Protein backbone atom coordinates (compact mmCIF):
# COMPACT_ATOMS: atom_id res chain seq x y z
CA UNK A 1 0.00 0.00 0.00
CA UNK A 2 1.40 3.35 -1.14
CA UNK A 3 0.08 6.91 -1.46
CA UNK A 4 1.16 10.34 -2.69
CA UNK A 5 1.72 12.48 0.41
CA UNK A 6 2.77 16.14 0.49
CA UNK A 7 4.92 17.69 3.22
CA UNK A 8 2.94 20.47 4.90
CA UNK A 9 5.07 23.53 5.69
CA UNK A 10 4.38 26.94 7.25
CA UNK A 11 3.99 29.69 4.64
CA UNK A 12 3.46 33.45 4.94
CA UNK A 13 0.15 34.39 3.29
CA UNK A 14 -2.05 37.51 3.17
CA UNK A 15 -5.80 37.50 3.89
CA UNK A 16 -7.73 39.64 1.39
CA UNK A 17 -11.35 39.33 0.19
CA UNK A 18 -13.05 40.81 -2.89
CA UNK A 19 -16.68 41.91 -2.60
CA UNK A 20 -18.39 42.51 -5.98
CA UNK A 21 -20.93 45.31 -6.27
CA UNK A 22 -22.44 48.16 -8.26
CA UNK A 23 -22.02 51.88 -7.75
CA UNK A 24 -25.08 53.94 -6.83
CA UNK A 25 -25.99 57.54 -6.26
CA UNK A 26 -25.54 58.71 -2.69
CA UNK A 27 -28.91 60.48 -2.75
CA UNK A 28 -31.54 60.92 -5.50
CA UNK A 29 -34.33 63.42 -6.10
CA UNK A 30 -36.91 64.13 -8.80
CA UNK A 31 -37.88 67.56 -10.16
CA UNK A 32 -41.63 68.04 -10.69
CA UNK A 33 -44.17 70.80 -11.28
CA UNK A 34 -46.75 71.74 -8.69
CA UNK A 35 -48.76 74.26 -10.67
CA UNK A 36 -49.96 74.14 -14.25
CA UNK A 37 -48.25 76.21 -16.89
CA UNK A 38 -45.75 76.73 -19.67
CA UNK A 39 -42.02 76.42 -19.22
CA UNK A 40 -40.47 79.83 -19.91
CA UNK B 1 -11.08 43.94 2.20
CA UNK B 2 -7.82 43.54 4.11
CA UNK B 3 -8.29 40.71 6.62
CA UNK B 4 -4.77 40.99 8.05
CA UNK B 5 -1.68 38.85 7.45
CA UNK B 6 -1.18 35.38 8.93
CA UNK B 7 2.27 34.82 10.47
CA UNK B 8 2.69 31.24 9.22
CA UNK B 9 -0.05 28.67 8.61
CA UNK B 10 -0.65 25.46 6.68
CA UNK B 11 -2.23 25.59 3.23
CA UNK B 12 -3.48 22.05 2.56
CA UNK B 13 -4.52 21.51 -1.11
CA UNK B 14 -8.18 20.67 -1.78
CA UNK B 15 -6.95 17.68 -3.77
CA UNK B 16 -6.48 16.05 -0.37
CA UNK B 17 -9.48 17.18 1.69
CA UNK B 18 -13.20 16.32 1.82
CA UNK B 19 -16.37 17.90 3.21
CA UNK B 20 -18.81 15.37 4.69
CA UNK B 21 -22.36 16.49 5.54
CA UNK B 22 -21.50 19.33 3.15
CA UNK B 23 -19.52 21.15 5.81
CA UNK B 24 -17.33 19.17 8.22
CA UNK B 25 -13.73 19.01 6.97
CA UNK B 26 -11.85 15.71 7.31
CA UNK B 27 -8.36 14.78 6.08
CA UNK B 28 -6.15 11.68 5.91
CA UNK B 29 -2.48 11.88 6.93
CA UNK B 30 0.31 9.41 7.75
CA UNK B 31 1.98 9.63 11.18
CA UNK B 32 5.63 9.00 12.08
CA UNK B 33 4.71 5.35 12.64
CA UNK B 34 4.12 5.17 8.86
CA UNK B 35 0.46 4.62 9.81
CA UNK B 36 -2.50 6.64 8.52
CA UNK B 37 -4.75 8.58 10.90
CA UNK B 38 -7.99 10.58 10.68
CA UNK B 39 -7.85 14.15 11.97
CA UNK B 40 -10.62 16.74 11.60
CA UNK B 41 -9.38 20.04 10.17
CA UNK B 42 -10.93 23.51 10.34
CA UNK B 43 -10.27 24.94 6.87
CA UNK B 44 -12.60 27.79 5.93
CA UNK B 45 -10.93 30.03 3.31
CA UNK B 46 -9.73 29.01 -0.17
CA UNK B 47 -6.45 30.32 -1.62
CA UNK B 48 -5.67 29.33 -5.20
CA UNK B 49 -6.18 25.57 -5.05
CA UNK B 50 -5.29 25.06 -1.38
CA UNK B 51 -7.31 25.52 1.82
CA UNK B 52 -6.11 27.53 4.83
CA UNK B 53 -6.44 25.06 7.71
CA UNK B 54 -6.93 27.10 10.89
CA UNK B 55 -6.80 24.07 13.18
CA UNK B 56 -6.40 20.43 12.16
CA UNK B 57 -2.95 19.98 10.63
CA UNK B 58 0.32 21.34 12.05
CA UNK B 59 3.62 22.07 10.30
CA UNK B 60 5.30 18.93 9.00
CA UNK B 61 2.36 16.53 8.66
CA UNK B 62 2.05 14.53 5.44
CA UNK B 63 -1.23 14.88 3.54
CA UNK B 64 -2.31 11.96 1.35
CA UNK B 65 -3.37 13.33 -2.05
CA UNK B 66 -2.85 10.59 -4.65
CA UNK B 67 -3.97 7.35 -3.03
CA UNK B 68 -7.14 8.09 -1.07
CA UNK B 69 -9.04 6.56 -3.99
CA UNK B 70 -8.89 3.31 -1.99
CA UNK B 71 -7.62 3.19 1.60
CA UNK B 72 -8.56 3.31 5.29
CA UNK B 73 -7.29 4.73 8.63
CA UNK B 74 -5.19 2.51 10.89
CA UNK B 75 -3.03 1.01 8.14
CA UNK B 76 0.57 1.62 7.05
CA UNK B 77 1.81 2.67 3.61
CA UNK B 78 4.66 4.06 1.49
CA UNK B 79 5.48 7.74 0.98
CA UNK B 80 5.88 8.65 -2.70
CA UNK B 81 5.92 12.43 -3.43
CA UNK C 1 -33.69 20.09 20.25
CA UNK C 2 -32.62 17.86 23.03
CA UNK C 3 -34.91 14.91 23.67
CA UNK C 4 -34.40 13.30 27.09
CA UNK C 5 -33.85 9.63 26.25
CA UNK C 6 -30.77 7.45 26.00
CA UNK C 7 -30.31 7.99 22.29
CA UNK C 8 -28.76 4.88 20.78
CA UNK C 9 -27.01 4.84 17.40
CA UNK C 10 -24.42 2.78 15.52
CA UNK C 11 -20.95 4.30 15.91
CA UNK C 12 -18.80 2.45 13.36
CA UNK C 13 -15.05 3.09 13.86
CA UNK C 14 -13.28 4.84 10.98
CA UNK C 15 -10.73 2.02 11.04
CA UNK C 16 -13.29 0.17 8.93
CA UNK C 17 -14.67 2.76 6.49
CA UNK C 18 -13.49 4.67 3.40
CA UNK C 19 -14.48 7.84 1.52
CA UNK C 20 -14.28 7.49 -2.27
CA UNK C 21 -14.50 10.61 -4.44
CA UNK C 22 -13.65 12.40 -1.18
CA UNK C 23 -17.20 12.15 0.14
CA UNK C 24 -19.17 8.97 -0.55
CA UNK C 25 -18.97 6.52 2.36
CA UNK C 26 -18.53 2.82 1.57
CA UNK C 27 -17.98 -0.11 3.95
CA UNK C 28 -17.31 -3.85 3.76
CA UNK C 29 -19.22 -6.27 6.01
CA UNK C 30 -19.78 -10.04 6.10
CA UNK C 31 -23.35 -11.30 5.63
CA UNK C 32 -24.91 -14.33 7.32
CA UNK C 33 -23.77 -16.39 4.34
CA UNK C 34 -20.22 -15.77 5.61
CA UNK C 35 -19.77 -13.79 2.39
CA UNK C 36 -18.62 -10.16 2.17
CA UNK C 37 -21.05 -7.56 0.80
CA UNK C 38 -20.76 -3.89 -0.20
CA UNK C 39 -23.21 -1.47 1.43
CA UNK C 40 -23.09 2.33 1.28
CA UNK C 41 -23.36 4.04 4.67
CA UNK C 42 -24.39 7.60 5.58
CA UNK C 43 -21.93 8.56 8.34
CA UNK C 44 -21.50 12.32 8.74
CA UNK C 45 -20.27 13.14 12.26
CA UNK C 46 -17.06 12.02 13.97
CA UNK C 47 -17.09 11.04 17.65
CA UNK C 48 -13.72 10.10 19.14
CA UNK C 49 -12.45 7.62 16.56
CA UNK C 50 -15.80 6.25 15.37
CA UNK C 51 -18.33 7.61 12.85
CA UNK C 52 -22.05 8.11 13.53
CA UNK C 53 -23.71 6.12 10.74
CA UNK C 54 -27.16 7.68 10.25
CA UNK C 55 -28.25 5.10 7.67
CA UNK C 56 -26.18 2.21 6.35
CA UNK C 57 -25.46 -0.15 9.25
CA UNK C 58 -28.02 -1.44 11.76
CA UNK C 59 -27.46 -3.06 15.16
CA UNK C 60 -25.71 -6.42 14.96
CA UNK C 61 -23.88 -6.11 11.63
CA UNK C 62 -20.22 -7.17 11.49
CA UNK C 63 -17.77 -4.51 10.28
CA UNK C 64 -14.55 -5.75 8.66
CA UNK C 65 -11.62 -3.79 10.11
CA UNK C 66 -8.50 -5.97 9.83
CA UNK C 67 -8.68 -7.66 6.44
CA UNK C 68 -9.49 -4.97 3.89
CA UNK C 69 -5.80 -4.54 3.06
CA UNK C 70 -6.44 -7.15 0.36
CA UNK C 71 -9.95 -8.39 -0.44
CA UNK C 72 -13.00 -8.01 -2.69
CA UNK C 73 -16.84 -8.09 -2.51
CA UNK C 74 -18.26 -11.55 -3.18
CA UNK C 75 -15.93 -13.84 -1.22
CA UNK C 76 -16.23 -15.75 2.06
CA UNK C 77 -13.99 -15.54 5.13
CA UNK C 78 -13.49 -16.31 8.83
CA UNK C 79 -14.72 -14.11 11.70
CA UNK C 80 -11.97 -13.41 14.24
CA UNK C 81 -12.76 -10.63 16.79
Amino acid sequence: PEVGIVTLEAQTVTLNTELPGRTNAFRIAEVRPQVNGIIL
Amino acid sequence: LQEGVKQKAILAPQQGVTRDLKGQATALVVNAQNKVELRVIKADRVIGDKWLVTEGLNAGDKIITEGLQFVQPGVEVKTVP
